[PDB]
């Protein structure tokens, strides 16, 4: 599943970010955010 | 207790194919300056 | 059953040297009696 | 007939009689119904007193119809003593190969005669592949011969044994890589003079150890060590300090960069 | 006790190649110094 963790970091992490430039809904900005911010962890025991 | 009955090997088969993937990706120049024939141990 | 089979296998084994043994005392005797002529 | 059983069976009276009413060389020279002659049926029997007798009486070193010579047979059997005097007559002798491309050294490894194995390597037996693409090494390998091999790695000519093998061969590869296939045990031992203490003491502050790698080398060795589930070769110290040297060579940088790009990632988004 | 039992059983399945390592060459010394007549 190394692969698909590694997808899901990438497209997921610019959204909980793209605030710097398009604006978007908080409830998104943070949804994406803690997708992101579980699989970061996840993917780092395969590390 | 099955990854235990094998634990030993499976610790060092990782290692090995860790530095083995490495060193066919590394550049043969690069193993030629920064390998080493022998060492030596002060215990 | 291997707890008991390589016993077994301990007395097989034995009595098959003392066999052997009992076999190397009667080549030896043959040597003692043999007439030798010729082959001195 | 009569010479060759004569010859066979060690009965050196009766070859005294049969060479000296007969002083024709074609008698002792004769062909057999095996190709062979009373040279090889003495030398194959192990008889030490009739193989000298007979070449002291003008034999020749003629070849069997499998194409083996009387040094072949001594070596298939292992008798030392009928090969010492084989080897005082006539050196030259010594390089022969057979219809299949054997040579002694090759028969007496395959068969598992040390003595005799330390006997034609020490007397300058040239090592050689027979046609099947195998040294005698390779040959002592494949047939699990402890002794054999264990004398080999003991001998003055060891690194011109482990030279000589066919690159071109799934079969025969590296001895090293065959001794892990096969004889761990001979690998251990070789691996021992990898590892040479200098001070006899570990408590002193100038006390050191020296690890040599030039077997592990063209990382081969270790993969079939784990490929062979060699757990004992695999922790003996100089694996251990090998794979440590490797590691503090580039292992630990390559993983360190590697793991580093994602921890850019990792902690900003914490 | 098998992982000694064995180990016993290798012992003296040498000392009985051995002895009968030691038997072969009596047997070929009998046929060395027999008189042999009337088979030749």
């Amino acid at each position: 599943i190394s692969n698909v963790l590694e997808w899901i970091i990438y497209t997921t992490g610019i959204i909980f970010v793209l605030p710097l430039f398009v604006e978007i809904p908080a409830h998104l900005q943070w949804q994406c955010g803690a997708i992101a911010v579980y699989f970061y962890w996840m993917n780092f025991l395969l590390y | 207790a099955d990854v235990q009955k094998h634990a030993s090997l499976k610790r060092i088969a990782m290692q090995v194919e860790l530095h083995t993937s490495l060193e066919k990706k590394l550049p043969l120049w690069f193993l030629r300056k920064v390998d080493q024939k022998s060492t030596i141990v002060y215990p | 059953s291997l707890e008991m089979e390589i016993l077994k296998q301990k007395y097989r084994l034995k009595d098959l040297t003392f066999l052997l043994e009992k076999q190397h005392e009667l080549i030896k005797l043959i040597i003692q009696k043999m007439e030798i002529i010729s082959e001195t | 007939s009569p010479l060759h059983f004569a010859a066979s069976y060690g009965r050196i009276n009766t070859c005294q009689r049969l060479l000296q009413d007969i002083s024709d060389t074609r008698l002792l020279n004769e062909g057999d119904l095996h190709g062979m002659t009373p040279l090889h049926l003495a030398a194959k029997n192990g008889h030490d007193k009739v193989v000298q007798l007979l070449l002291k009486k003008g034999a020749l070193f003629l070849s069997d119809h499998n194409g083996w010579t009387a040094l072949h047979h001594a070596s298939m059997g292992g008798y030392t003593q009928t090969m010492k005097v084989i080897l005082d007559t006539n050196l030259k002798c010594t390089d022969r190969l057979d219809e299949d491309g054997n040579t002694a050294l090759h028969f007496a490894a395959r068969e598992g005669h040390a003595k005799a194995v330390a006997l034609l390597l020490s007397h300058n037996a040239d090592i050689v592949l027979n046609k099947q693409q195998a040294s005698f090494l390779h040959l002592a390998l494949h047939n699990k011969r402890k002794e054999v091999v264990l004398t080999i790695i003991r001998s003055k000519r060891w690194d011109e044994c482990l030279k000589i093998f066919s690159h071109n061969s799934p079969g025969n590869k590296c001895p090293i890589t065959e001794m892990i296939e096969y004889l761990p045990e001979c690998m251990k031992v070789l691996l021992d003079f990898c590892m040479l203490h200098s001070t006899e003491d570990k408590s002193c502050r100038d006390y050191y150890i020296e690890y040599n790698f030039k077997y592990l080398q063209c990382l081969t060795a270790l993969n079939a060590m784990v490929q062979n589930n060699r757990i004992e070769l695999l922790n003996h110290p100089v694996c251990k300090e090998y794979l440590l040297m490797k590691w503090l060579a580039y292992g630990f940088r390559a993983h360190m960069m590697n793991l580093g790009s994602y921890c850019l990632g990792l902690i900003p988004m914490t």
